[PDB]
């Protein structure tokens, strides 16, 4: 249209898939390793690897909105499966930590991490003896707390805070038994594209409840990190551009899914809700995705994940893939798949 | 050995596991401390969503490992 992209096929309560594909399928470095794994001894409808490099393929060549059946499939689902609504994040944690294990021991091993993951340092110190330690950990995401936080930097913030360990939490300081102490949380690495989990949720306990979290969240087009590292780079400063911002409709146990992108990293954005996929402007994707009080007259809608990308990275992981990208033995069983279809 | 666990506020629990429990039995001591039911609990740790059946040992789990405790926004 004058999007210039394609949806993808509802088929049922799909929408987080969906959400999800079109967040991989913009991130253009992991799609071009996609296009790269050695599919060519797989089974069709068995493949994950071969499913996404068909997905991708689509929704890069398609003129109509793009099916998901052979995806699912390969994930082993049947029909009612399509018909269970699910987390974006829980999807986004399973599929690639699959892509990246069918990435092993191929030309594109360590692209996943190469991608997505950092390193974090906790360090903990006691209180009353001189005992201290340190663990150094790897995340491919960062869980956010929302709740009284006004905006993204305040959540930093508490992430890195100090917090005391005390009472039923004591630390267990080795020969000195348990003992009180001060942990804390720093971040050695970020990575080039960074993914951002808004804990928009809370249980009571009293009455067995999980609630949605609707409150009002404020995130930045253009995110600057560098005090939260523990040393910074200054021929790489950890700026991060706003990319995707995917978006959850309703409550815990149902709703809806839809992802805003400016696929170039630009600043032109659209939306891609299933098959309809629209022009849309800076504020519709972020300010209004805040969330916060609704009117009478649908509700409870805001950002659930966001999408950064290392602003030093972003000509790299956003390169422009071409049909030069594309292994031609791929196109071929693409080609052979669809007039076996149509018999 | 004892592990961490940020829970839904953000906060730092302890939890003393064995390298042999399973992914349930972390989940049921979760709910002893957190009153959070198993079957919404899903745990992050290194970029994996940790697997029912699993053990901590099959991650590389040890002492002073930080688990995150999330939940579930589902949408269709």
């Amino acid at each position: 249209k004058h999007t210039g992209y394609v949806g993808l096929k509802n088929q049922g309560a799909t929408c987080y898939m969906n959400s999800l594909l079109q967040t991989l399928f913009f991130t253009n470095q992991l799609r071009k390793a996609v296009y790269m794994m050695p599919t060519e001894g797989d089974d069709s409808s068995k493949s994950v690897p071969l499913a996404l490099q068909r997905v991708f393929y689509e929704l890069q060549h398609s003129d109509k909105p793009v099916g998901t059946k052979k995806l699912t499939k390969s994930f082993g689902w049947e029909t009612l499966d399509s018909f269970m609504q699910e987390d974006v994040q829980e999807l986004c944690r399973v599929l690639l930590d699959n892509v990246e294990n069918k990435m092993k021991g191929t030309c594109v091993e360590g692209t996943i991490p190469k991608l997505f993951r950092g390193k974090m340092v906790s360090y903990i110190q006691c209180k009353e003896v001189d005992y201290r330690s340190d663990r150094r950990e790897d995340y491919y995401d960062i869980q956010l707390s929302i709740k009284g936080k006004k905006n993204i930097f305040e959540s930093f913030v508490d992430y890195v805070a100090v917090e005391q360990l005390d009472g039923d939490n004591k630390y267990d300081a080795g020969e000195h038994g348990l003992q009180e102490a001060e942990k804390g949380v720093k971040f050695l690495t970020l990575p080039p594209v960074l993914h951002l989990q808004l804990m928009r949720f809370m249980y009571d306990p009293q009455t067995d409840q999980n609630i949605k979290i609707n409150d009002r969240f404020e995130f930045p087009e253009q995110l600057p990190l560098d005090e939260f590292l523990q040393k910074t780079d200054p021929k790489d400063p950890a700026n991060y551009i706003l990319h995707a911002v995917l978006v959850h409709s309703g409550d815990n146990h149902g709703g809806h899914y839809v992802v805003y992108l400016n696929p170039k990293g630009d600043g032109k954005w659209c939306k891609f809700d299933d098959d309809v996929v629209s022009r849309c402007t800076k504020e519709e994707a972020i300010e209004h995705n805040y969330g916060g009080h609704d009117d009478d007259l649908r509700h409870c809608t805001n950002a659930y994940m966001l999408v950064y990308i290392r602003e030093s990275k972003l000509s790299e992981v956003l390169q422009a893939v071409t049909d030069h990208d594309i292994p031609q033995q791929l196109v071929e069983r693409l080609q052979e798949e669809k007039r076996i279809e149509a018999q | 050995m004892q592990i961490f666990v940020k829970t839904l506020t953000g906060k730092t629990i302890t939890l003393e596991v064995e390298p042999s429990d399973t992914i349930e039995n972390v989940k049921a001591k979760i709910q002893d401390k957190e009153g959070i039911p198993p079957d919404q609990q899903r745990l992050i740790f290194a970029g994996k969503q940790l697997e029912d059946g699993r053990t901590l040992s099959d991650y590389n789990i040890q002492k002073e490992s930080t688990l995150h405790l999330v939940l579930r926004l589902r949408g269709g």
